[PDB]
């Protein structure tokens, strides 16, 4: 819900910064000269930046050993063995790199095996100035590393083809993470249109980071490995530790919990990590069922929950939801729905970016200017 | 792994705990180079085999360089 | 507009549930043992789930007939005929499946021909426990079926590579569907900033489903085949049949029609199935033209419509819109724009999630506390 | 922010219109007959539309010179030279076109080299009825042209495979463009929750177009070539020239500047073209640093800015932002933050689609009904 | 097919009728298996032809298995 | 190129000037045709070489036509 509160960065600003330096007159020469025999060289550029240069494919030295001896002398002549094959496999990589840069206009994501092989990728991870815990994290999740990587095409100055591979740096590892799932909470009273709703906007991924909490409003930006959550700090907000207090106590004085108010009492379901939240309102048929034995629970009007233990599917109206079968322990924390504490006669029914105290302030302002005006006319 | 969950009836919300972080905080840039060869348009009248497969791959090589050059700067 | 009201499911929860079972110690053996000679076997797993197992590519039995006789004895020796080709075409499928799972981190969508061939796909459709009408629908629209499908990589336990293909189940077929197109309706009076707007938020796809109506707020989630609408129930809301009454009568007592109010009188166009809705406001040049003869109609300020008959293009300001050339019959239903019925002096100008009665209630509350306070000061 | 105000078109309406005509009984014949020897022919269809037809790949005439002489007579016999290769390269294009149309259900974007080669693409640009400036723009940015292009599969009537390539028409070229970057502006006073925010919603790309200004609310829809901005008019609004006056004077009488009000004083950063906007609020650690020497500036509470000159990175909380290293000249225009001019006691705290005058009108209405009611009770 | 449309001047809206449903209500899961062969790193000093093409494809096979194994669990 | 920028302290906004337009205003449609050959299922018992590579490519050709025909209308 709160994705609009995020800032706006430039994902490839670091990569393009290296490309812009490589465009200089003598910068291309320094790269080519250092990689004379060695395939890995840390070239220090004219501006002062230290970059690890890699020579992945040598087509020039391969052509120089199959063009110069061949061409000679009067006319081209025949080739022996499986040596020619070596050219088909080497050229294929270049063709695939070209196809990728052509369709993606010089910037590709994820980074393919043709752009950087597993052997070349694992070599860079080992040569990176990072901790042993980070190295093992990247080595075991190469596909995620590739997904969070960028490849920017810089120069085609002759006799060399250069492109910058922007690799992720995981500065935060093994810190506790938690996902917050929220669904609308409405009153159940029978007359249609007389009902008031409340929804916690603060849903998404939350991770403990340097005395603070990194909040990811768009849970789609994060990737779950069944235990490890792969996120990008670019799509996050830095919130104080007190944000977690909202789960145990929404009316806490330490942190002002974010809410959304409406009158739209529409039925829906939020599929959680270990179950399903069911928001049943109106004439909707909300049900929980086991595939082997059919319907096992029929939900009444309001907001309820079912664990993934014994429940395979959840049906809300004409929508069938398959529940996540991840093994874990669920707990139903019983408590009076807050929406019952608010008077519908004096309630802010159209708030998109509000909080638990902002609503109280809006009610206090309404309640006072209702009673004071009532006592004013009472003296007639 | 020990993934746990808590549902709150009072607020219509659920918290899934027991997860571990792996947040991308920064970047690691590295220049990846491929050494290319500029070749003259010379020809041969051969051949029974092999060189005809090598010329097709050499024409595909030129086409790849052309597309990369077309990408401008 | 109303996409935020939707619930949140787990698209691959059903597929991963099958993957998690296959990870068990004796589960891999049951799969391999049942597919001894047969390429299709309904294997019942340890938990109790009945799944149709398919042996699409046999590389082991192919290698066992070109490695064991070959290798022997002293050293490897030569191969005859086009038989080797058979290996190049068989291995190519595996390489493509690997490339797909590598870039997409084990979960691919759409399902490619390498992942599941047309012959294998059509075989599954015929073996599926579904109606003959559903079978013909899937067989004639394989590309859409593939687009609505998922392929999840589960295990690489030795001597077998297993992956779950999540295929769509079309439980609702041949029921009437309709698309609602809405555009802002503002007052036309001359002074800038004095104008009030009204827009129906309820736009999107609507389909008759089991005594109710399945509403798709994001029309992008649906795919049109020029007659058949391919939708996903996950991206829908279950609304009562009375929702269609809003089109014929917005002030109907049966259903409370959803609206959005603003003061932003910005010009735009909504390209419909058989024409174009034109919302012309301010100093904008809104026009309808036939390519062969140029400008055929100049729109005046307000909300108007043009049929696809004789109109190829619609221009709103600096934006040129090509009108859909689908053959059909259009009808202009004449009626006074509602926005004229509301008094701009007492009108809720900032509502995002409101309704036709919520606005009336907001006006009634304003109008009463204006007249009662006026009569209060009138007795001075 | 203002992307919801946009209209809704049909991207492939022009392409499908040509496909629908080609489905006619004698329309396929006219196409095939005109391309007897020539590979380029402007075929005028039955309805009257003039379309440039291209014969890119001739597989029929190639098969007719390697099937008919071969097959004869008793049985198939052997092939000489590299001629067979010619078939492998020709058939590969068809297989790639098929793979593309299969996964993308007949509509592909971007247009690949297999769908239309660089030689074929540059030929169409030269034959297009457009200016020499437009021709050079397309020729130098083929990858962007391909990205803004569509390929729609129409017919497979026998002996020919026809598909429409929808190419962009750049009617507006070399006109001045400017990108507006906005970030929240909040009060800095210490007590938490007592602070009020203001944000300009009008952010995005702005380009001078035919006496008006084309506004692109979603800056993602535009592509920057380091000097040239590639945009699509479909994702734009036609605004008067006076919109730029908001940058120099927000309270200008000519144009009513669009704003958003809240109480959410959350810290974030907006990475601009030549620097970074930093919105620092609360207990957040906002900093600007040079990679070589570390921390160079520590931001105080409020809204500040840093130039790309000497600043490589910007850190807001747990989020690190790499600043764009594009060479240019920045200017800090000093001025009192407007938010200080508003009284927090009487301020509209929940506005999503408001303006600078709408807020003033809301304050004037509040301020008057506060003072008049105060004087009413003062006569007790 | 009989697609029809109605525009409403009073509400600035249009309804396009005459369409047929095909909504995805559920899912159909099926295990798709590919039988692989674990091969020893044995060699031959051949050959003039054919086996050199077969070894390249066998090395591509090993590379495909390596990437699939790298995908973890 | 002369890209310039101005920050406004009063409104917490920045304007980046010095850019040139290239807006897509319309479209250019062109019919792209590929001439295909309908072939009879005839056979030969050959061959040592070449024709076996040509038949595989001819079977791949038929598979491509089948998928394109499956795309309906």
């Amino acid at each position: 819900f709160l994705g609009f509160l995020l800032g706006v960065g430039s994902a490839i600003a670091s990569g393009v910064a290296v490309c812009k330096v490589l465009h200089l007159e003598g910068e291309v020469n320094k790269i080519k000269s250092a990689l004379l025999s060695t395939n890995k060289a840390v070239v220090s550029l004219s501006n002062g930046v230290s970059v690890l240069t890699f020579k992945v494919l040598d087509l020039k030295n391969y052509i120089d050993k199959q063009l110069l001896p061949i061409l000679n002398k009067q006319s081209c002549s025949i080739s022996n063995i499986e040596t020619v094959i070596e050219f088909q496999q080497k050229n294929n990589r270049l063709l695939e790199i070209t196809r990728e840069f052509s369709v993606n206009a010089g910037v590709t994501t994820p980074v393919s095996t043709y752009m950087l092989t597993n052997s070349e990728l694992l070599s860079l991870i080992n040569d990176m100035p990072i901790t042993n815990d980070q190295k093992k994290l990247m080595s075991n999740n190469v596909q995620i590393v590739r997904q969070q990587s960028y490849s920017i095409m810089c120069i085609i100055k002759e006799e060399v083809l250069a492109y910058v591979v922007q690799l992720p740096l995981y500065g935060v590892i093994d810190t506790p993470c938690w996902k917050l799932h929220t669904s609308p909470l409405c009153t159940t009273n029978t007359k249609e249109g007389s009902n008031i709703c409340l929804t916690r906007t603060d849903r998404g991924w939350y991770c403990d980071n340097a005395g603070s909490v990194s909040f990811f409003p768009q849970a789609e930006t994060c990737k779950v490995q069944s235990n490890r959550v792969f996120c990008d700090t670019m799509n996050s907000l830095t919130l104080p530790s007190e944000v977690n207090l909202c789960n145990v106590d929404i009316f806490n004085p330490k942190y002002d919990c974010k809410i959304m108010t409406s009158k739209t009492d529409v039925s829906s379901s939020v599929i959680t990590s270990l179950g399903a939240i069911v928001s049943c309102y109106g004439k909707t048929k909300c049900t929980a069922s086991n595939k082997n034995r059919g319907i096992i629970k029929t939900f009444s009007n309001g907001c309820d929950y079912v664990s993934n233990k014994g429940v395979d599917t959840v049906s809300v109206g004409n929508t069938l939801y398959y529940v996540n079968k991840q093994e874990g322990k669920s707990l139903y924390v019983k408590g009076e729905p807050i929406i019952n504490f608010y008077d519908p006669l004096v309630f802010p029914s159209d708030e998109f970016d509000a909080s638990i105290s902002q609503v109280n302030e809006k009610i206090n302002q309404s309640l006072a200017f209702i009673r004071k005006s009532d006592e004013l006319l009472s003296a007639i | 792994q020990n993934i746990t969950e808590e549902f709150y009836q009072s607020t219509c919300s659920a918290v899934s705990k027991g997860y571990l972080s792996a947040l991308r905080t920064g970047w690691y840039t590295s220049v990846i180079t491929i050494e290319l060869s500029n070749i003259k348009e010379n020809k041969c009248n051969g051949t029974d085999a092999k060189v005809k497969l090598i010329k097709q791959e050499l024409d595909k090589y030129k086409n790849a360089v052309t597309e990369l050059q077309l990408l401008m700067q």
